[PDB]
RNA sequence: GAGCUAGCCCUGGCCAGGGUGAAGCUGGGGUGAGACCCAGUGGAGGCCCGAACCGGUGGGGGAUGCAAACCCCUCGGAUGA
RNA sequence: GAAUGCCGGCAUGAGUAACGAUAAAGAGGGUGAGAAUCCCUCUCGCCGUAAGCCCAAGGGUUCCUACGCAAUGGUCGUCAGCGUAGGGUUAGGCGGGACCUAAGGUGAAGCCGAAAGGCGUAGCCGAAGGGCAGCCGGUUAAUAUUCCGGCCCUUCCCGCAGGUGCGAUGGGGGGACGCUCUAGGCUAGGGGGACCGGAGCCAUGGACGAGCCCGGCCAGAAGCGCAGGGUGGGAGGUAGGCAAAUCCGCCUCCCAACAAGCUCUGCGUGGUGGGGAAGCCCGGGUGACAACCCCCCGAAGCCAGGGAGCCAAGAAAAGCCUCUAAGCACAACCUGCGGGAACCCGUACCGCAAACCGACACAGGUGGGCGGGUGCAAGAGCACUCAGGCGCGCGGGAGAACCCUCGCCAAGGAACUCUGCAAGUUGGCCCCGUAACUUCGGGAGAAGGGGUGCUCCCUGGGGUGAUGAGCCCCGGGGAGCCGCAGUGAACAGGCUCUGGCGACUGUUUACCAAAAACACAGCUCUCUGCGAACUCGUAAGAGGAGGUAUAGGGAGCGACGCUUGCCCGGUGCCGGAAGGUCAAGGGGAGGGGUGCAAGCCCCGAACCGAAGCCCCGGUGAACGGCGGCCGUAACUAUAACGGUCCUAAGGUAGCGAAAUUCCUUGUCGGGUAAGUUCCGACCUGCACGAAAAGCGUAACGACCGGAGCGCUGUCUCGGCGAGGGACCCGGUGAAAUUGAACUGGCCGUGAAGAUGCGGCCUACCCGUGGCAGGACGAAAAGACCCCGUGGAGCUUUACUGCAGCC
RNA sequence: CGAUGUCGGCUCGUCGCAUCCUGGGGCUGAAGAAGGUCCCAAGGGUUGGGCUGUUCGCCCAUUAAAGCGGCACGCGAGCUG
RNA sequence: UGGGAGAGGGUGGUGGAAUUCCCGGAGUAGCGGUGAAAUGCGCAGAUACCGGGAGGAACGCCGAUGGCGAAGGCAGCCACCUGGUCCACCCGUGACGCUGAGGCGCGAAAGCGUGGGGAGCAAACCGGAUUAGAUACCCGGGUAGUCCACGCCCUAAACG
RNA sequence: CCGAGGGUAGGGCCCGUGACUGGGGCGAAGUCGUAACAAGGUAGCUGUACCGGAAGGUGCGGCUGGAU
């Protein structure tokens, strides 16, 4: 459920807020965070590489266990969920039975004090992590591999989860979040459930220093500059577009298709996304 | 108003000196030509 | 050549005083339970007035200047992009 | 002899402008060849959240003293930041280094690039961040937390004693963190005292007084006291913290828990060491054996790593503690004490400025801290003033025009003008009161009005004490007094009605535009399955992102409300294993050159052969487009209706003489005495129209229109007054410009606008203050215009390439 | 074109006369009063407002009258803009 | 107190038939549609047939002149939570009643807001026919919507 | 002191009137089509929604006050 504000100025009229409600704790765990090398969109060279960007609030990075398989068997409690500016979702602290304590994103339903567990032989149940090939066809699941053993990559965001839909040799069958269905190995690992804080999508900013805050630097349209600057550019007081849409850099931005034609991966998707 | 020359002692020697000449081809080319010419300083005197 | 200027990065610092009085909380009312209403408490905000500080709206002066952009009066922002 | 030529010299303008903030000067005494300008004394003025004091940059001897005045100083100069000389900067504790890491930089391993070089985990460097031991006074012409005095402290080495499984670049803990608001108790700082110390004073009508004036503290180890910060203890299990671990983590059990304890800091006290005013006297002496006390106010500072709330979720590494590993356990470490040892660089002076950045001793610019008192509601605002610092390095007169800045004005009151431009008015606080409309917040300080000083009397609550007096804060009720006037000076909204545009706070053309432009939350389209798309790079490598479709990129639109129609023929994009065209390559019918020949060499048909294009289809919040003619209804006019040509299809809703309307000041209505503007309508829209969005919209605006009230020197229509200039005298003394000049009017003439030619008229020689009609006045080899087979930026279905992609 | 600043206003005027008024006249389809038309005449005079940047013009209220032109469409080393 | 019938309501589950789309196989000259047609689809391999998969919506037979509810209205099946109601016994209370201005709540469809979902259907819209014309009826397409959650709207031939 | 009233400012209700504009009633001798009454030639009516020169059409759900 996201927090209206009364309109007693002419921001709060719109600006909503996360109710926080599933945070049990609002300090991060000191042995697993580490310092964000703030980049502003410059790349090695020095060179902005990624516009308009910069500027937002100071950051740690909590560490996160995209992986799990690291400790089939061992069992762990809930121990709190946590705020994490890196993500969208929520992140949950687990206190393994191990004594070692590691960082998961929250998926939705998980409850501070459960249980969860990784491996072949793990219930099917909220929380817990096994390889695909040992799912349920139908059941929903977030933090999902793309190729054994490097990391979970699909189904990360805050309300999203990703649709075991059938098998297939190796391989199993995979409703994306975009829609696209492709095909995962077995042998991935993934997480029972749907990722949580679903009502991420419904937040209304409400000002322009909102953007500011999360680093998000004005963006200005191509119509609005000149000719060196951009296609879009120029023109007697204002102008159509005058040619097809295009990018700072020329190519057409309305429909034109830019993944590459002869790639591998294209053997492995089954129908590209809808909508 | 604020003018264009605001002086900095670290910031001189560590765009004009020595040591930052000579990491550089350009930089040695300069001070290849400095010493060529007579010049009596290679480099900005700078206070330390 | 980024000691001017533009953006970003790291690390520090600064913003007199006054005003308005959001949520929440407590109490009372209300109801089958509620919504909700009232009072108190509270202290939110690219909130208000206004110095520092950041500006440069209108006018006047200046025009071989005090000054290769200044001066006076007035005016904008002043917890925030 | 000319090139707006080059270098130099020297003229003209000219004894002219100016001499750099309108904070301000006067006299006496001294020095000296010389004095408005140097020193001293008294008087006057100016700053006082500074125009005072401290610190960091930057500057580099400018610091102190002596001796000088050619030049520098906008005048003068005996003076000086100037000339010459001599002196002056003293640290284990202050800052930096012999410590740590941040971005970044560099870079063993490694990767990449014609060369030069580009990357790159570890490591290293890198600070105004982390860490770390000195406070007060005295002393010099000039340094002082540095010298000295008193009281403290740190590390290293060695030794003694006590204790302990000692031992690390390894493991762990800790260091370690936001924003806003804020408690308790302190301190800095401040106010008062009828109390304590003090040289003195009794004026000029009164006062010998509970008189006036002056001061009434600073540092301090242990200990103790007050206030806070931090921290649970024990055992067992243990598979995690790349070895080990008794540590840490996890599980379980038992005592403790807003407790005390343990620990650390702050404050107070504290042996001891200091300081110590006015006045008088010649920086010093005296005051003085100085006194050194009580009360109130009180931080934004301290306790601190305090507390609460909120979302945008707030460095690292070392010092430090703990754990163990090799090893070593005659060691080593810990603790106490003692002796010894403790290096390098900075330290002067200026530092909101005459010593820094601005060519200048330049009204400009420059980061941090302290920044007293009284009054005004508060305050760092305003006026005055303390300490302290200044009167701004040309002066003296005069009392014109004109200019600047300022004050007032009869009657009128916007009649001014493009415009109330400018200037008036309004102005703080308290109380009463307050409209349409609204997104219910607002609009709102709406509007509008009343109050405001002083004296006496009665009286309520709070803070500090103690519950009281005292002090301090917040009130209330009567009765009076004075003036033209009580926020009596300074600082402090004029208001309202109605349109356009943009939702809003923001951003912009440094130095002619601040806006209606950019941004903006929000809406839609589209791309991207992660070694993402995209961007930079030859590459490696990076950003994207230690992110993963509720995400990231591109595009347009631009809060919110109600909406966003029709055309897919052309262009774009997307889909289409058919077909057509299609390059290299494959293929080799057939033909050719040469050779005596085997052979060698060349041409070459059918057929096979990709993307692309053609072709089929989709697609508008993709590029874009969205008609004409004739006829027709009981008067006329008009045309719901019909016919017809064309098109891919002929503009829907809504709006409309509009930021769009040519004709145009359209027509009508409103407002005015009068309205090319304004508002409301109509619709023959030259040439609105639906995300280059359409129509509205509360609130917001140094945006641009129209009107009214208030009030005014804006005006009728000008007058007077003030100061700074202008003027005169002394001092110093520019500038652009300049063919040379002995440089008048008219009517003519002349390359067509004549001081210079003709004719006539007028005119003794030379200045000073003024005014701007001419010298086609100065300035700038015309911001327009054209020309040059001149240049550059920009566009595209111009040409030709290249990157990139297929 | 090695520059002759261009509309309008303000200020300051001066000139022409094809005279708007005032003075003197002839003719009249001049009874008077008032007008019409032409002649002489440049001495003086020739208002204040609403609109619009306007010149011009329309309009309001007056007037003896509310003249028309030239002077680089007079006048930016005089101002405005 | 002891029993009964019921699509009464809410929540979570779950079954099969059919339509559509996609994949594989097999097959070819039309299919579809109507009063008759055409548009449309189909040699780029449609329709018809077999196998596989995805998805949404509605629940055939039972089914009735039936049942339940205050009305609107409610229909595969399972579970849980829950309302009304009838019967028997005649056990308890002792008129505790009836109605009901206001109030409050519920209230088919369409519609609205936010977010999902989207097979079939289908306003608007495009096209083919019909017709004198046909902004209709018929046919081929087709977006809201129809479905879920939450919040609105509060209407009806809300009728016996 | 109160006080007729006058004055300044801001509200509320009512009436008259207004360029222009919306539909309504009546007239009828017109133009267009023919929506309802028969199965009215698509059974009708209905709430709502979207659309069309017009009556009206269509969607969704409802009623019979529907012929055969
Ligand atoms: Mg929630
Ligand atoms: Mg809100
Ligand atoms: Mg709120
Ligand atoms: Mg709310
Ligand atoms: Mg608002
Ligand atoms: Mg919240
Ligand atoms: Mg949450
Ligand atoms: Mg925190
Ligand atoms: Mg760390
Ligand atoms: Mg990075
Ligand atoms: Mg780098
Ligand atoms: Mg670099
Ligand atoms: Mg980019
Ligand atoms: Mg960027
Ligand atoms: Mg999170
Ligand atoms: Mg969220
Ligand atoms: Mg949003
Ligand atoms: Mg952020
Ligand atoms: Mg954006
Ligand atoms: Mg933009
Ligand atoms: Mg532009
Ligand atoms: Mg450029
Ligand atoms: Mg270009
Ligand atoms: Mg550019
Ligand atoms: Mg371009
Ligand atoms: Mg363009
Ligand atoms: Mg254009
Ligand atoms: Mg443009
Ligand atoms: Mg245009
Ligand atoms: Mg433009
Ligand atoms: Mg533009
Ligand atoms: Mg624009
Ligand atoms: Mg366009
Ligand atoms: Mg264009
Ligand atoms: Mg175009
Ligand atoms: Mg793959
Ligand atoms: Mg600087
Ligand atoms: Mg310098
Ligand atoms: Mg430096
Ligand atoms: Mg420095
Ligand atoms: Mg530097
Ligand atoms: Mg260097
Ligand atoms: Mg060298
Ligand atoms: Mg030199
Ligand atoms: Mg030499
Ligand atoms: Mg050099
Ligand atoms: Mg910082
Ligand atoms: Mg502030
Ligand atoms: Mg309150
Ligand atoms: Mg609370
Ligand atoms: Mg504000
Ligand atoms: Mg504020
Ligand atoms: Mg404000
Ligand atoms: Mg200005
Ligand atoms: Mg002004
Ligand atoms: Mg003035
Ligand atoms: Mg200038
Ligand atoms: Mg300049
Ligand atoms: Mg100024
Ligand atoms: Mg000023
Ligand atoms: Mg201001
Ligand atoms: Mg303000
Ligand atoms: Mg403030
Ligand atoms: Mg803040
Ligand atoms: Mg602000
Ligand atoms: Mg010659
Ligand atoms: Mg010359
Ligand atoms: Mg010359
Ligand atoms: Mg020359
Ligand atoms: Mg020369
Ligand atoms: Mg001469
Ligand atoms: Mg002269
Ligand atoms: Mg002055
Ligand atoms: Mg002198
Ligand atoms: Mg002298
Ligand atoms: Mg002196
Ligand atoms: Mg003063
Ligand atoms: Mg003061
Ligand atoms: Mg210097
Ligand atoms: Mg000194
Ligand atoms: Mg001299
Ligand atoms: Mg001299
Ligand atoms: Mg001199
Ligand atoms: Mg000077
Ligand atoms: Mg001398
Ligand atoms: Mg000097
Ligand atoms: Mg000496
Ligand atoms: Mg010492
Ligand atoms: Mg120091
Ligand atoms: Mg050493
Ligand atoms: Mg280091
Ligand atoms: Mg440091
Ligand atoms: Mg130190
Ligand atoms: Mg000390
Ligand atoms: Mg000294
Ligand atoms: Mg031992
Ligand atoms: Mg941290
Ligand atoms: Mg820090
Ligand atoms: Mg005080
Ligand atoms: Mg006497
Ligand atoms: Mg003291
Ligand atoms: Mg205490
Ligand atoms: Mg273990
Ligand atoms: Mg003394
Ligand atoms: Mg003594
Ligand atoms: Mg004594
Ligand atoms: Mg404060
Ligand atoms: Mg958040
Ligand atoms: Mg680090
Ligand atoms: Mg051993
Ligand atoms: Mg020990
Ligand atoms: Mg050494
Ligand atoms: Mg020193
Ligand atoms: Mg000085
Ligand atoms: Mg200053
Ligand atoms: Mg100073
Ligand atoms: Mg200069
Ligand atoms: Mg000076
Ligand atoms: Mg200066
Ligand atoms: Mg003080
Ligand atoms: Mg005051
Ligand atoms: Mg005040
Ligand atoms: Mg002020
Ligand atoms: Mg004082
Ligand atoms: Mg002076
Ligand atoms: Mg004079
Ligand atoms: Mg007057
Ligand atoms: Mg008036
Ligand atoms: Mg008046
Ligand atoms: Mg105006
Ligand atoms: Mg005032
Ligand atoms: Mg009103
Ligand atoms: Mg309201
Ligand atoms: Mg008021
Ligand atoms: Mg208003
Ligand atoms: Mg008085
Ligand atoms: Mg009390
Ligand atoms: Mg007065
Ligand atoms: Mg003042
Ligand atoms: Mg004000
Ligand atoms: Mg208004
Ligand atoms: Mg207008
Ligand atoms: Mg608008
Ligand atoms: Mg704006
Ligand atoms: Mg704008
Ligand atoms: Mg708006
Ligand atoms: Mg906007
Ligand atoms: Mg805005
Ligand atoms: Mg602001
Ligand atoms: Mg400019
Ligand atoms: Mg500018
Ligand atoms: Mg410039
Ligand atoms: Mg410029
Ligand atoms: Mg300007
Ligand atoms: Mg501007
Ligand atoms: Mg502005
Ligand atoms: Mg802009
Ligand atoms: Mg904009
Ligand atoms: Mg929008
Ligand atoms: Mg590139
Ligand atoms: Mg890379
Ligand atoms: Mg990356
Ligand atoms: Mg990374
Ligand atoms: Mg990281
Ligand atoms: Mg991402
Ligand atoms: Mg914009
Ligand atoms: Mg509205
Ligand atoms: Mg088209
Ligand atoms: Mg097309
Ligand atoms: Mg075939
Ligand atoms: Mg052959
Ligand atoms: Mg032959
Ligand atoms: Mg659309
Ligand atoms: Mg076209
Ligand atoms: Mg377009
Ligand atoms: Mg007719
Ligand atoms: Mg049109
Ligand atoms: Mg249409
Ligand atoms: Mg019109
Ligand atoms: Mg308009
Ligand atoms: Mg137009
Ligand atoms: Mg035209
Ligand atoms: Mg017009
Ligand atoms: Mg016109
Ligand atoms: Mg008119
Ligand atoms: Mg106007
Ligand atoms: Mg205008
Ligand atoms: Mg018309
Ligand atoms: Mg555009
Ligand atoms: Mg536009
Ligand atoms: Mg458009
Ligand atoms: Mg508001
Ligand atoms: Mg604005
Ligand atoms: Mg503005
Ligand atoms: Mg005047
Ligand atoms: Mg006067
Ligand atoms: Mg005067
Ligand atoms: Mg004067
Ligand atoms: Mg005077
Ligand atoms: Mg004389
Ligand atoms: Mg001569
Ligand atoms: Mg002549
Ligand atoms: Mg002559
Ligand atoms: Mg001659
Ligand atoms: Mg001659
Ligand atoms: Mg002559
Ligand atoms: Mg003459
Ligand atoms: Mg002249
Ligand atoms: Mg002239
Ligand atoms: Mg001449
Ligand atoms: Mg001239
Ligand atoms: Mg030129
Ligand atoms: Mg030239
Ligand atoms: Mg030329
Ligand atoms: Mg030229
Ligand atoms: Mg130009
Ligand atoms: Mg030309
Ligand atoms: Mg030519
Ligand atoms: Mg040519
Ligand atoms: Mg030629
Ligand atoms: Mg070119
Ligand atoms: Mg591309
Ligand atoms: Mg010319
Ligand atoms: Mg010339
Ligand atoms: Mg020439
Ligand atoms: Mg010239
Ligand atoms: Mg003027
Ligand atoms: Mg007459
Ligand atoms: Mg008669
Ligand atoms: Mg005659
Ligand atoms: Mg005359
Ligand atoms: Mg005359
Ligand atoms: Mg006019
Ligand atoms: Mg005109
Ligand atoms: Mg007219
Ligand atoms: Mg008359
Ligand atoms: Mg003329
Ligand atoms: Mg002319
Ligand atoms: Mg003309
Ligand atoms: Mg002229
Ligand atoms: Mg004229
Ligand atoms: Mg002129
Ligand atoms: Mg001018
Ligand atoms: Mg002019
Ligand atoms: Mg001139
Ligand atoms: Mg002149
Ligand atoms: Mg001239
Ligand atoms: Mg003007
Ligand atoms: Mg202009
Ligand atoms: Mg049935
Ligand atoms: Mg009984
Ligand atoms: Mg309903
Ligand atoms: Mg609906
Ligand atoms: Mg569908
Ligand atoms: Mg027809
Ligand atoms: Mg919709
Ligand atoms: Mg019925
Ligand atoms: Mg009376
Ligand atoms: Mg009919
Ligand atoms: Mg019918
Ligand atoms: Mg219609
Ligand atoms: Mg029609
Ligand atoms: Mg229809
Ligand atoms: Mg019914
Ligand atoms: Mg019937």
């Amino acid at each position: 459920a996201v927090k209206k504000f009364k309109p007693y100025t002419p921001s709060r009229r719109f600006m909503t807020v996360a109710d926080f409600s599933e945070i049990t704790k609002t300090e991060p765990e000191k042995s697993l965070v580490k310092p964000l090398k703030k980049t502003g969109g410059r790349n090695n060279q020095g060179r902005i590489t990624v516009r308009f960007r910069g500027g937002g609030h100071k950051r740690l990075y909590r560490i996160i266990d995209f992986k799990r398989w690291d400790k089939v068997g061992i069992p762990a409690k809930v121990a709190a969920i946590e705020y994490d500016p890196n993500r969208s979702a929520r992140i949950a602290l687990l206190h393994y039975v191990d004594g070692e304590k590691r960082y998961i994103i929250a998926p939705d339903g998980l409850q501070v004090g459960q249980q969860v567990v990784a491996g072949p032989d793990a219930p099917i149940q909220v929380g817990n992590a096994l390889p695909l090939r040992f799912i349920p066809v139908g059941t929903v699941v977030h933090a999902v591999e793309l190729e054994p053993k490097k990391g979970a990559k699909l189904a990360r965001a805050a309300g999203t989860s990703a649709q075991i839909q059938g098998r297939e040799g190796d391989y199993v069958i995979l409703r994306l979040p975009s829609g696209e269905l492709r095909k995962v190995h077995g042998e991935c690992y993934a997480t029972v459930g749907a990722v949580g804080n679903a009502d991420h999508k419904n937040i209304v900013l409400g000002k322009a220093g909102r953007s500011r805050w999360l680093g998000r630097r004005p963006h200005v349209r191509g119509a609005a500059m000149n000719p060196v600057d951009h296609p879009h550019g120029g023109g007697e007081g204002r102008a159509p577009r005058g040619r097809p849409p295009a990018s700072p850099w020329g190519w057409q931005t309305k429909g034109l298709k830019t993944r590459k034609r002869r790639k591998p991966s294209s053997r492995f998707i089954i129908a590209r996304r809808k909508k | 108003m604020k003018r264009t020359w605001q002086p900095n002692r670290r910031k001189r020697a560590k765009t004009h000196g020595f040591r930052a000449r000579m990491r550089t081809p350009g930089g040695r080319k300069v001070l290849k030509r400095r010493r060529q010419k007579g010049r009596w300083r290679l480099t900005p005197a700078v206070r330390k």
